[PDB]
Order: C-alpha cells, then structure tokens, then sequence
C-alpha cells in the first residue's frame, strides 16, 4: 500500500553548536582544535644541534662549554635552559637581537680577523675559562700592556670583508674590579675605544668598580657586535680595556631556532615546536602553546571546535 | 533546517538503517523491508568530505621566536608583542569559532535539503499513481509487489503501466 | 529570499496580524477571520534569539596600555603601535560588517523558508481536497464552517470525511 | 471557499545591509556597534587608588605629592594629567616600561635597602620639595661629600633580596647647574657609578650644565631602575653625583592601570575604560575609542550595524 | 546545489539560449521554440551585481611606512614587525580565500533556487490542465498553440478556460 | 504537448572553489585578487617631492644636494637609492624616527635659532661638502677654538619656541680622526655637551679614534635631535666637539612618505605605492608586495581567488 523515505539516526549524537544553537546533536563530528602533545623534540630528516651547556651566543666567543660548537651547521637549533654563553662573567649588547639572527643562520662559519699586534701583550687569560688550567675565550684575544701598569699604546686595527656575505663581529670591554686594576692591566688613565662602518658609530669608554662575585669572579666583559656589510672595512680606535676578535663569523644558510627542556627524537617528524614539545596535527587550530614556532595550526584559546560531519540526530 | 524535512515533515530517523544515510521503507501484502538509497546518501557524503579536505590543513607559513623564554627581553618591547599576540589570538579565536558554527548550520542544512531532494525525486517518479501521506510517506493505489517497489528505488517504475488502476482508485 | 515566498508568491505581507510572524486568514459562507500560527512563528524566534545570544557578547580577554596619552611614547616604538592598531581595527571592521550581512542574509531566508514550510504543510494536510491558487491560498471545494478552519490551523484536520463531496467538485 | 497562508509586516521597516542588497527593509532590527559612553569612571567593587596630583613613578621615590601613595593597594590605578613624578626636576630612564610593570602591580610594599654610611654626608635637600621647609624624595638619599669640595670617597654598596618576588630598585643620578657645583657637591674629577646584577650591566658618568629653569632650579636629577631577582645581588660603586635609594619595591599582585580626566563613581560597575570614562556594554563591538582598555568589545571604524531580527518587511 | 534543478531534476543547461539566464523551449503541432524569462534572469543577475558591489572595494585606511627598504632598521624591532606583518598577511589570506568560497557557495545556490522559483511559478500557473515530467518539463493535455505559450511565458495564462478538456483527458 | 524549463550554459566553464568543493565549473567568473602593476609612480594631482640624491635627513642639515629641498612643500614625498644624508661622512641617532616624522610632515619650514658667539670661530668647512671650494651643511654652524690648540670656553645657549607647533632641532658632535685633532679644534682636556627640555635629559662626550675613509675623510659627524614643544625651552652647554644648529624646523602639515626606484608620471592618479610602482585597482585584496603603502587592498599570499558572476555550467 505505502512506500516510506527516511534517514538514519543514532539513539545518541554529538553535540555541536551552529549559528542559531548550543549543543545541537548530530549523528557525527570532528575536533579542529589540536591538543595532543607530544613530549619530544621531533626532528626526524633534520640536522639538528642541541647546545646542551653551550650558551647560543657562546658559539660565537667559544667559552669551554661551546667548543664542539664554534662552527656548527643546522636546519634545526636547540637552546636548554642550562645553556650558558659566558666563562668569564659578561653579557651582550643588543643580545636578544643577535640571537634571532644566529637561530635563523642555517649555523657558522668562522675566518681569521688577520689582526697583528706589536707593543702589547694579547694572551690573557682566567680561572673561570676552565681548560685544564685557566684560558680565555677561544676565538677572542684579552689585549694587556706590556707589563703591570705600562702604557698601553693608542692603536687603530682594520679588518675588510672580502666575502660575499655580511660578516658578523664581536669585540668585549673589560670591566675590572677596582679601579686600581684598570691602570695594572692597560695603564691609568681614562681609555677609549670607538667603532666605524659604512652605517654604524659607536664609542664605549669602560667602568670599574666592584660586582657580585660571580663564578668567583667580580669583573665583568661586556661584549659589542656589528654586521659588516661585503667591501665594507670596519676601525677600532683603542687605548685599552678592549677584548680583540681573533675570528669573524659568517652565516651559512638557514635555520629554526627552539627553546625547549624536553629530548629530541629522530623517530617522529614535526615542523612546530614549543618547550614542551612537538605539535604533530593536520588540524586547522592548537590550543597547547600560543607560543609554538615553525608551521604550526593557529592558537586559538578554546579547548575543542567540533566540526559536524553528519545530519541532525533525530532519534525514535 | 531550513528545507524542513530532516525534524520536520519527517517525524524522526530510523536506527536500524545501517547501509546508508537516506533510504526506502515499504509496507506491502509481501511485507514490510527498507533499503538504503545510495546515490543521496553519496552526494551528502562527497559535500562534507570536501568541506573537510578544505579544513583540515595548517598553512606553509612560518613563524620563528620574538621573545625568550629563559631570558625574558626588555619589559616594553615585550609587552608591545603579548599584546600583539594576545591580539591575534583574538582574532583567530574568534575565526574559529564563527567558522565552525558557519559550516555546522550548513552542513545540517545541507543534509536536510538532500533528504528533500530524494523525498521530491520520487514523488515526481510515482506521477499521479500515488498520494502524499504528509509524514514522508507515499501511500500508492495500484499493488506494488517487492518487484514494484525495488523498481521506483532503481528509478525505473513506468507510472503509465499502472496508470488506470491506480487512477481509478482516486 | 531563497525559499520564493516571502516578497515571492505571497504577493505582501498582512499589518493588521500582530498576533504572531504568520498565519491564517480564512474565508467562508460565515465571513473572514485571521489567526497567527504559534509553531512556524516561535521557531523563527528561537532561531532569531539564539543567533543573538551567540552574538551579544564580548569575550573575557583583558587587553592593557601599550602608550601613553599625558606622555608620548618613543616615536618609533609609538609608530608601530599605531601600525599595529590600524591594522586590527581594519580585520575587525571587516569582520564585523562581514558577520552582519551574512547573519542578516540568513535570518531573511530562514524567515522565508518558515513561511514556505508552513504553507507546504497544509497543502499537505488537504490532500485532494484541495487547490493551489498561486498567491498563497488553498481554494477548498467542500464547505469549511468556521470549526473546519480551526481543524486545519490546529492540525487536526481530517481529509477522508470531506474528500468524495470535495474531489466529485474536481 | 477558500484559506489563505501569510505573514506580518508593518508600513515602515527598519533598513540592514545583507550579502546581496544595501538598506533593505526588515521588520526588526538591532545595534551591534556601542555608541554610549559614561562619562565617567565606573569602579564599583574594585579597590581603587586616584593618583590625582601623584604620578606613578613618584610613588617609587615619593616626592610630597606622593607621600600617602607610598604603599598602595589597588585592582585599578587611574593617572590623572595634573600628575607629577618629580619634586626636583629630574625623569626616569625606561620610563614608560617602568610605567607599564607599575599599572599592573597591584600596588606596592616598601623594604629598607639596609644602607649605612661612613665618612659622608646622607642628607641633601632642596626648595623644591617642600614639607613645610625644604626637603627631599621620601624614599632616596642625597648623598654628599662631608664638606664643600672634600673627597668624596670610592664607594661599594650590596643590597641582597631576601624575598621570593623580583625587588625593584631605583637610584638617581644628580646633574648640578654648573660644573663648578659637581665640585662642591662631591669633590672635582671624573665620578663613576655602575650596576651589576646577574643580567644587568650599566654604567652612569655625570654630566654638569645649565638647563631651563624648572620648578625655579636648573639642575636635574636622572632617575635609573632594574629588577633583582629572589637571591640575587646587585652592587654599586660610586664616587659621587649618586642618589642612593633606602627603601626596595615589592609588587603585591595585579592590578589594571588606566589614564583618565574623569570622575570616579563607585554606583556602576565597569571592565571596559578609556580617557573619557566607561563603556558598558555587552554589544560585540564599539566605536567610542580604539585605545580603549580592560575587557571591552572590539573597536570597528563604522558607528553603526545593524543586525536584523525579523523578516523582510513587503508592506501593502 | 541545495534546490535541486540546475545539475539536479533538470538534466543540463541550452547552449542555445543566449538571451538570458532562464527560459522556456516548448513543443506543439505548430514545431518547437526557446524564449528568456526576464524576471527571473533579473532577479539573479541583480543580487550577483549587489554582491560585486559590496566586494570591489579597498578602505579609505592609510597606512604608512614602518621600516626601511634602503636602510635596514634595527634587527629587533625589524624581526617584530615582520612576525607582525606576517600574521598580519595570514589573517587577510584566510579571510580572502573563506570570503570567496562562501560566497561562491551561495551564488551557485542562489541560482539553483531562482530556477526552481520559476519552476514552482509555472506549476502553480498550470493548476490541474497539466503535469510534472520529472526532467523539469510540463505535460500538457489540452492543444496549447504559440499564443497559448505565450500566455503561460507573460503570466496572463487561464487555468480555467482550458480545463475541462485538460481535465477530461486525464 | 509540453513546455520545459531551463537555464544557460556554456561547452566551457570557469573553475571557482567553494565551501564542499574544488575546481566547480561556473558560467561567469571575476578575479578578487590584483596582480597588474603600474610601474611608474603615479602622482597626477598631488605636490610631490622626488628627492633624486638628496637624502631626506639632508633636507634638515642640507648638502649641497640638498640645497633645494631645505624648505620644500608636498603631499608625496619620494625617497631614492642615490639619496644621501650626508656631505661630510656621519650619522643620525634614532635616524628612522625622524625619517617616519617626515615622510608625514607635509614638508618643512625653517627659522632662525637666534645664536650669537663671542670669544670662539663660528665658520668650520672642509672638502667633502662642495659648492665651489670648501663649504659645510647650510643648516649648521662648525664651532671651533679660536686658534689651534686654544681653550674653548664653557658656553651656554638657548632658543625658545615661540611658535605653536613643535620645533625639530637638530645639532651635530665631532669624531676627528685624533685625539690630537681634538685639542687642536678645541683645545685639550675632555669635553661634554649636555641638552635640556621639559621631558629631555642627555648628554653626550666625544669618541676621537680612525675610521675608514669615507669620501676620502675618516672623521665623522654624530647627528642629534629633539621635538621642541610650543612655549618650551632648549639649552646647550658646551666645551666643545659641538656643531651647532643655525635653523629650526617646523613641520607644515600632512604627507605620505615612499621608497622607490621607478619613474614620476602626472598622467596616471593612484594612492597605493610600492618600491617598483603603483598599485591601481578597485579590488579588496592584491599578492603584489606587502610593504604596499598609502590606501591599498589588503596584501594575501595567494595569486588568484576567483569569485563565481554566474550558475554553475552544466553543458550537454
Ligand atoms: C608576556 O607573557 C608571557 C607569557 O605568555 C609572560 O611570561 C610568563 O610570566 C608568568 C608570570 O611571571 C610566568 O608564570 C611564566 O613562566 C611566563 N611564561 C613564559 C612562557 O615566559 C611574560 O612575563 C610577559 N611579558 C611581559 C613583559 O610582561
Ligand atoms: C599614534 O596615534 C595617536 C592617536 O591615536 C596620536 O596621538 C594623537 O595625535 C593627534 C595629533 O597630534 C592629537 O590631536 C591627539 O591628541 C593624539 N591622541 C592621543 C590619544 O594621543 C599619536 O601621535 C600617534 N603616534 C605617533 C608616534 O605618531
Ligand atoms: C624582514 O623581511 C624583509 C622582507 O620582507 C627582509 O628584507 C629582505 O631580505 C632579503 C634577504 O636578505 C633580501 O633578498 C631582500 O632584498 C629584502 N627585501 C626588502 C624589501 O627589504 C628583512 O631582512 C627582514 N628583516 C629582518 C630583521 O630579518
Ligand atoms: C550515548 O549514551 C551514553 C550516555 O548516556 C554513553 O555511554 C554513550 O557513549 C553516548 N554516546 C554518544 C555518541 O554520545
Ligand atoms: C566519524 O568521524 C570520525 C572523525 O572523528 C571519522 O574518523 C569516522 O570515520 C566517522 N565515523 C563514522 C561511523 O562515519
Ligand atoms: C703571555 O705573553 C707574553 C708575551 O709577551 C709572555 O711573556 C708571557 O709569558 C705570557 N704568559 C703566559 C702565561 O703565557
Ligand atoms: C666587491 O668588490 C669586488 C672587487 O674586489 C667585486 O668583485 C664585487 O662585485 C664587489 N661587491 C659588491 C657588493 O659591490
Ligand atoms: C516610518 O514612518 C515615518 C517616516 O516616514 C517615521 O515617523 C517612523 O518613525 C518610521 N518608522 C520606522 C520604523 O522606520
Ligand atoms: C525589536 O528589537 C529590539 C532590540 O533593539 C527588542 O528589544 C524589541 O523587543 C523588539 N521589538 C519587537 C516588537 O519585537
Ligand atoms: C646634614 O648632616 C650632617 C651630618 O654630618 C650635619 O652636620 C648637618 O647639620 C645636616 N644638615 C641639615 C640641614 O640637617
Ligand atoms: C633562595 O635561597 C633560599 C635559601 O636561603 C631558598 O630557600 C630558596 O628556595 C631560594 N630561591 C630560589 C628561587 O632559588
Ligand atoms: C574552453 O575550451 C578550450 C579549452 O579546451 C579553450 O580554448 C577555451 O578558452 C575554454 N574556455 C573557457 C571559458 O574555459
Ligand atoms: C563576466 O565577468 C566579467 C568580469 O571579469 C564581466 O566584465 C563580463 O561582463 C562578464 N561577461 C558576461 C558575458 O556576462
Ligand atoms: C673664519 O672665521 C674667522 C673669524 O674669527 C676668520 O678669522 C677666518 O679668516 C675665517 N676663515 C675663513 C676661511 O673664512
Ligand atoms: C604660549 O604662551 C603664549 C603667551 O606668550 C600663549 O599665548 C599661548 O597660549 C601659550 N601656549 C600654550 C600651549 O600654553
């Protein structure tokens, strides 16, 4: 006699919301919000570097913890938290900036400055550059005068950049304890240096004066760099306090630079990271990390979007 | 939804129908049976499929650190970027949750008028051998055996063969 | 809208109906009435009301001072700020005026296919006894007093006891 | 004979944009855009604290318009133009960040720095900040030499922070009218201060000369900060120009810092501010002001948006 | 789309009719001939327009300079606002591309119920003289000449007039 | 016997994306994405300043080939690659802040300082800045000792800002090629400037030391400024390494600031420019350059994104 049409329902659905309603059932969905972790640096197919002790900007200086690293070549740049850039207790000028450019530098390549002195010593060294007995800095040189008290003589060193890239240069300044120390290790006086490229100017007169003992130790090396540009020739005008690059750096390619605490694994692939780990997903949204880098979905602070893939759930 | 057949017209779905989303149920003097309409059920499918084929990617785009976790960056350029962060978070939380709630009300929609596209498809196959029932049913004059009834699911029921009997039924 | 009956086939809407969004107006051998439909007119405005409790809302997210109005920040700092600004007051104008047009195109529609569903479930209810006029109106052969109108608004309209007398009319 | 189907309308609708049309008809509609402004400071239920003729970096160094802001507690901050951070014509470095810690602080708890002194002099005044007679910033010293023109000696001062929450310091540093007045203040020559904490290092040389008269004086006194860390020390050596603080800043929790020239009205309720008041609201947008804080619905460059909540409006 | 007619209950589009957007092809004793619908065309080509409208436009927002092409800003401030301008050209790529598939979504929808409104408009013209094919064709039982489909094309068409003879051919 | 309804179409579509679908074959189709460039820089109606080899730095100190910039007037402000700031070889401190204050400031009107010298030179030139011999900055005053080695006296200046509008002020620091060279030019000893505004501390001592020689010279010239505000008043105290402002600045109202290597033309009207043209379109978005500037389509990364004008093609 009769002939029904009808459709398929489910004796419980999924609640999803819509334009119109809050927790409409239907028969299926799905999540557009990611939130499974996985807790390690996936970094399968990559080259990766994992600075360990090494501190990111140490590469560049070389204190003894950044040895294996001094001319480091990577896709992928881990930093950890016990990471440290310093020996001798110091820190950088404009450091976050040098960072940035270093994380993204594909790693390092390193070529002798060619600078010769004559007139003063060059091989200072500490207690807290620790390699079996003391040491400096491995690709920086500690400029003294001839001897305790002597005058260090006015000095004016260049290096010219024959290669095709930017040149990247890093020189410190010596903040000794006293101000006593000042005048054993370069002479009394007030001492000057000045820095000069096509684009840059800059002077830095030192400060002594007593710091917290750090590593033992209460002086200080501030460190200064530059970018100098292909043909262009950098000066440096000094009386002292100045701690000399040996080595410039010259960057190699590209690189993602990662802050994490968690190990890396060669088993699973990933192009987002976070310090927790890696987002693996093909979902459009995370809400694990607002933070993640790489080519990671877009955060969202919602927990779970879900996403209808069936009809309204009618039910008997 | 808004085509008024999916929790409308249609009273309720069934859960014993297992082979498809949309399908046949007949009541004749061999009995009662149901069958799953394939090409309905298929064309509902494809639509949501793409809809998820669109969705279900992260861009190629990269984006590197501007701030440090384990060495917190000078206070007001930092907190010009969280706000810019906070900022976009915003605005994508905000995407998300009107793209989501967009695409559910046309997929329900969606689901709806295709069940009412079968509904009308046979309605103009039964011409003028049938009457509408007005709960998603066809009660039919002339004497569909389980051979009949396969036909007008198979679209290749030939009203005009049944025309008179049916028709004089009125 | 979509559905073709709202500013469609219903030639215009009707100003003294302030009973509800739509509805009856009959007439017989006892004169004309006009009554409003509950079901059709309070799902438009559950539909309608949700979409504004979706919508009436900001969130929770606490944004702070990034400059300063007494004392004007760095120039360069302040100019990216304002970059910065202008460039999420111009995501949010387009998607405010992009969210707007959108709902308002659907709660037409989705009025207008209420309408068409209320009109296609009477037709259904008449059955045979029945025509369509056109302009939104059921031209009925056999006698409806006022009690047969208030079975066909209340649902309870019975087809088979009118149908011989309203079908030997054809 | 005959049942006819329809719907209500009204002579006149009320114009919405849609995808397809501009200003068609509906039968009803509502705003989506906030215009409403209140004219004033809603600040029902929140600890408040109205600066007034107080700036918010002078409740750090307490100038005497400062004097009962010393140790505020708020949820809301609000800074009023008549502020003032300064008795002694000075300003800070980093102000504007310092400014932005402050406004979310919560407010702040004074702590003795545990200075003494020995061979100069700790109590240097002034006319311009007055406490019926002259004075000085509440919470600094002025350190001199003993007498006019004597040595003021090297110095080397610690300050550890016991607490578990970073301790912010500030210190000044004096620039007297003439370079004659450097002399007598704290002896002739060159004078050197520098700053060392575990991430932090700075150097201050003075810099005598004349400078517009303010508040009726010429000299000024520079105004410098950082943040110690729980367990961390912080040193400074100094030979003079120096203003030394006494009390340590401590942050009490969170708080929201607004600018405003409103009146406080503690009858409404708000989360939402800008310089002209309230915005009330649960509309998702507004056009009253793009630079307008707390939680606020979206600033959008349009006044107005029209939300339709009825069907079109085909009148007869 | 969602209305069933174009790519659905009517097989394919006329290659042919280069006068409008819809349109009737009748067939009688006096041969077969194609004419546009205006209406209907009209209808659909003007909220396509309103669309275009609405959509071709850039904002009267300034914006200015932030860094520098020649003389490269400082490597911080750079590195924020290129993170900046790239969520930035994130946000405007998603958009862009939602906006247009949306859009496109409801344009082929649009005109899929612009074809069956005319459909529905016909069908109701017709009233019992004829009946629906399925392909999206009426039969029609009484003898309509080229005056008579003209009738039906300009709306002046009389059910009533042709009845009897339509109705007896049942 | 029967009449059919139908709809349009075409052997041949136009593949649009949807919501459910790739690649759908429409009547009609229109791009919503702009690609054409104009590449000239199209300027028909608005007073436009090219540049050409004047730096737009130098329009404020004024080289030689900025002589006819000094006062200019514009709506559009062109900046080239051949620009230079500079005839004797130096630098501006926060030089692209001042760049992005002028490329808006709808060019600029210059005045008088008012400074008068007694017991020093005022007429310090040199070869790098050429008109017909020797010369300097027209906009700057080179102040020397007397005589070689003599003692330039501790000077105090000042200029107030009668005007209604902020006043840029601009002045200069020496770096001579020695620290001899210094004390020729102004006498030995250690020299301090120092500047002085209602919201402006600084002060700055001088660097002496080589540089490379650019344009033959391996001195350079430091570059200063400040925004002067209405009623407020600027004072310089100074022994030396000083170049002294002769003009102010006043800034005349509104303009819009490019970089570009491309051709003027007043044939053709546009408001959105970019280094390689002009950008003419009445499309919402462009994949053209994303450092567009002036009123332009939002910039997308996608080539192409069809919006369908017409039904879906069904041909036979
Ligand atoms: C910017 O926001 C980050 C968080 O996104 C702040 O860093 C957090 O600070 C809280 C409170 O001190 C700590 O509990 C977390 O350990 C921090 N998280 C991270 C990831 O750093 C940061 O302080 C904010 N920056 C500024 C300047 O306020
Ligand atoms: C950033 O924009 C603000 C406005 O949002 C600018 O400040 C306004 O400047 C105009 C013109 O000088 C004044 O009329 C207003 O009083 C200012 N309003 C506010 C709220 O400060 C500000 O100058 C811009 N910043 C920069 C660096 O250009
Ligand atoms: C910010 O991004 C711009 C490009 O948008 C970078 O500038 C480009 O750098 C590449 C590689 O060195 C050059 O090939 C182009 O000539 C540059 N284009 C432009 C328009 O400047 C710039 O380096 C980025 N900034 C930082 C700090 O990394
Ligand atoms: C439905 O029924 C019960 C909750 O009552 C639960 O066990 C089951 O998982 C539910 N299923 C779904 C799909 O919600
Ligand atoms: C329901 O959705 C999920 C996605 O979460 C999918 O994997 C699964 O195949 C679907 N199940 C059914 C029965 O369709
Ligand atoms: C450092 O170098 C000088 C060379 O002048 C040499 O006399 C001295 O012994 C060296 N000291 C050490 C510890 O190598
Ligand atoms: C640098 O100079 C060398 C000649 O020594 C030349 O080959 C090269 O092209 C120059 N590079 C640039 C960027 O001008
Ligand atoms: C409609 O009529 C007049 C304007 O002609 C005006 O008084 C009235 O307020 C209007 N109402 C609406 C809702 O637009
Ligand atoms: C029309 O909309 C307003 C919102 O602006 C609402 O408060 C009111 O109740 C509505 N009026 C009617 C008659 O529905
Ligand atoms: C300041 O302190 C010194 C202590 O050495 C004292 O001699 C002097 O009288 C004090 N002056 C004032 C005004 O309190
Ligand atoms: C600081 O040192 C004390 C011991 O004096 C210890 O209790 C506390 O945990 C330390 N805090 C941190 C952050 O290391
Ligand atoms: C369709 O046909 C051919 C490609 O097969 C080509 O010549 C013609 O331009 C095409 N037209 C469209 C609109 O795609
Ligand atoms: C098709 O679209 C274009 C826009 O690209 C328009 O200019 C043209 O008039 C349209 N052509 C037809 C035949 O409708
Ligand atoms: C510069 O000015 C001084 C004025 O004291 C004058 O003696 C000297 O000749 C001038 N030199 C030149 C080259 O004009
Ligand atoms: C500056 O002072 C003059 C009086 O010399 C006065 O006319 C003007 O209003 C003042 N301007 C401001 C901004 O206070």
């Amino acid at each position: 006699d009769k002939i029904c049409l009808g459709h398929h329902a489910l004796s419980n659905g999924t609640k999803v919301n819509t334009l119109t309603e809050r927790g409409v059932e239907v028969v299926n969905a799905t999540e557009t919000v990611e939130r499974t972790n996985i807790p390690r640096i996936c970094s399968k197919g990559k080259r990766t570097v994992d600075l360990g002790q090494c501190g990111l900007l140490g590469t560049i200086t070389g204190p003894p913890q950044c040895d294996q690293f001094l001319e480091f070549s990577a896709d992928l740049i881990i930093e950890r938290r016990e990471g440290s850039d310093v020996c001798y207790p110091g820190k950088f000028v404009n450091e976050e900036a040098l960072r940035q450019i270093l994380r993204e530098s594909g790693g390092i390549d390193k070529e002798a400055m060619g600078f010769t002195y004559s007139g003063i010593r060059t091989n200072g060294t500490t207690s807290a550059c620790r390699r079996s007995g003391s040491s400096f800095y491995a690709e920086m040189k500690w400029l003294l005068s001839n001897t305790d008290n002597a005058a260090f003589p006015q000095m004016t060193k260049s290096y010219k950049n024959t290669r095709k890239s930017p040149a990247l240069i890093v020189w410190g300044i010596h903040h000794s304890v006293s101000t006593a120390e000042q005048t054993k290790l370069y002479g009394s006086g007030n001492k000057l240096v000045t820095v000069g490229s096509s684009n840059y100017q800059q002077s830095f007169v030192p400060s002594p004066g007593a710091r917290p003992q750090v590593n033992g130790l209460s002086g200080r090396i501030d460190f200064h760099w530059l970018m100098l540009n292909p043909n262009d020739t950098v000066t440096f005008s000094f009386n002292g306090a100045f701690i000399a690059p040996d080595r410039a750096s010259f960057l190699r390619g590209k690189s993602m630079g990662i802050q994490s605490g968690v190990q890396v694994d060669a088993n699973c692939e990933g192009d987002c990271y976070h310090s927790g780990g890696t987002i693996i997903s093909n979902l459009p949204f995370q809400n694990i990390d607002s933070r993640a880098v790489g080519k990671c979905p877009r955060y969202v602070k919602q927990r779970s979007l879900l996403l209808a893939t069936g009809m309204k759930n009618v039910p008997e | 939804g808004l085509f008024g057949a999916i929790a409308g017209f249609i009273e309720n779905g069934w859960e014993g129908l297992i082979d498809g989303w949309y399908g046949f149920r007949h009541q004749n003097a061999q009995g009662e049976g149901t069958a799953a309409d394939y090409k309905s059920t298929q064309s509902a499918i494809d639509q949501i499929t793409g809809k998820l084929n669109r969705l279900i990617e992260k861009t190629n785009q990269q984006f590197e650190l501007i701030d440090n976790e384990f060495n917190e960056v000078e206070k007001q350029i930092g907190n010009v970027i969280n706000w810019t962060r906070d900022s976009i978070t915003e605005v994508w939380s905000y995407n998300a949750e009107l793209l989501v709630a967009m695409e559910n009300q046309h997929t329900i929609d969606l689901a709806d008028s295709e069940m009412d596209k079968l509904y009308e498809r046979v309605k103009r196959q039964l011409r003028e051998n049938a009457e509408e029932d007005g709960t998603g049913c066809f009660e039919i004059f002339h004497k569909c055996d389980d051979d009949c009834m396969a036909s007008i699911r198979n679209n290749t029921y030939d009203h005009s063969k049944y025309r008179e009997e049916a028709m004089q039924n009125r």
